[PDB]
């Protein structure tokens, strides 16, 4: 029934900064029967604020909230790596029916920050099976944007690697990534020279990172 | 603390019947809420029970298709979802509520529900081989469905590890590595071992990683 509206989607901010997120109801939710959440990856919501002004014991007081009736807000006064987070607000005037807003994510802009290259190859374990993959990892990173390229002997491999980032690192919000070739033994067994090149703005040329079959 | 059971894979048609215990016993004030999140979607309510009473409020949307119950001796509170279509998963969150009240203040871990017509595989686990810093980790591949804990040394490593998320390969099985930064100098000294937990096919293994 009641609809709430979070605004904006997104908020990139650096540490420092002041962060307020908005939350709209569709009718009154009164003298605030309205909550916030913090959500971060891989975890439960946590409480933060209730009765839209109300601090939770050990949500540090940099979070605070405010409103009534229809228009809300929390304010994160002084933004911290580890408030990388969604964040949710929750009406519950009436207890059969609980809404939530679509969440607004917050993330936390940084000085740019080289990536640490490694290469990892196939474990002989793996081998034994029939099948090699082939790591490159890039570490601790800042933007996200790179280009991971696979060079088997020196030719430009395509369509069989995967990638996955990490999200934001609460304590110095970096980026870290993993592409994974993955080969049969044979198409493996086919060349000897295994090449991971990375394209990043941390680097003044593209790192490349090999390793020869044996 | 509020503890959900382990999460699983149900086939399209069935029903999943998730389980929630709480904290002493002393869920007789309280209510306990069900809410559930769709992978990169917000926050989905589904319904409430004050437990004393064995009394159910529920979303108009999951209205005779949701079942909600306590279980007054044990303390424990059940979601049962039926006929699961794909669209059902989702991480299924139970929480704590008061009644006067309304804020969601405890929540219990999550409950991974992958409603799916595939059988459950455990993953394989290999060493990603260390290259005055070194990268050393492990593969977890192949396994279903999600997800897989890592831990490195019994939880006596966390700094520097970065776990992956999991992709899904073109063989509809799930892959991911576990990597973690550690000094060169304590390769051939200190000794590491990946701990990988894949609780849905009872799949508990630990690798140890050498060059």
């Amino acid at each position: 029934e009641i609809v709430l509206t979070q605004s904006p989607a997104t908020l990139s901010l650096s540490p420092g900064e002041r962060a307020t997120l908005s939350c709209r109801a569709s009718q009154s939710v009164s003298d605030a029967y309205l909550a916030w959440y913090q959500q971060k990856p891989g975890q439960a919501p946590r409480l933060l604020i209730y009765d839209a002004s109300s601090r939770a014991t050990g949500v540090p007081a940099r979070f605070s909230g405010s409103g009534s009736g229809t228009d809300f807000t929390l304010t994160i006064s002084s933004l911290e790596p580890e408030d990388f987070a969604v964040y949710y607000c929750h009406q519950y005037i009436q207890l059969h029916s609980f809404t939530f807003g679509q969440g607004t994510k917050v993330e936390i802009k940084r000085t740019v920050a080289a990536p640490s290259v490694f290469i990892f190859p196939p474990s002989d374990e793996q081998l034994k099976s029939g099948t090699a993959s082939v790591v490159c990892l890039l570490n601790n990173f800042y933007p996200r944007e790179a280009k991971v390229q696979w060079k088997v002997d020196n030719a430009l491999q395509s369509g069989n690697s995967q990638e996955s980032v990490t999200e934001q690192d609460s304590k110095d919000s970096t980026y870290s990534l993993s592409s994974t070739l993955t080969l049969s033994k044979a198409d493996y067994e086919k060349h000897k020279v295994y090449a991971c090149e990375v394209t990043h703005q941390g680097l003044s040329s593209p790192v490349t990172k090999s390793f020869n079959r044996g | 603390e509020l503890v959900q059971s382990g999460a699983e894979v149900k086939k399209p048609g069935s029903s999943v019947k998730v389980s929630c215990k709480a904290s002493g016993g002393t869920f007789s004030s309280y209510g306990i809420s069900w809410v559930r999140q769709a992978p990169g979607q917000g926050l989905e309510w589904m319904g409430g029970i004050i437990p004393i009473f064995g009394t159910a409020n529920y979303a108009q949307k999951f209205q005779g298709r949701v079942t909600i119950t306590a279980d007054e001796s044990t303390s424990t509170a059940y979601m049962e979802l039926s006929s699961l279509r794909s669209e059902d998963t989702a991480v299924y969150y139970c929480a704590r509520y008061d009644g006067i009240y309304g804020e969601l203040d405890f929540w219990g871990q999550g409950t991974l529900v992958t409603v799916s017509s595939a059988s459950t595989k455990g993953p394989s686990v290999f060493p990603l081989a260390p290259s005055g810093t070194a990268a050393l980790g492990c593969l977890v591949k192949d396994y279903f469905p999600e997800p897989v804990t890592v831990s490195w040394n019994s939880g006596a490593l966390t700094s520097g590890v970065h776990t992956f998320p999991a992709v899904l390969q073109s063989s509809g099985l799930y892959s991911l590595s576990s990597v973690v930064t550690v000094p060169s100098s304590s390769l051939g000294t200190q000794t590491y071992i990946c701990n990988v937990n894949h609780k849905p096919s009872n799949t508990k293994v630990d690798k140890k990683v050498e060059p």
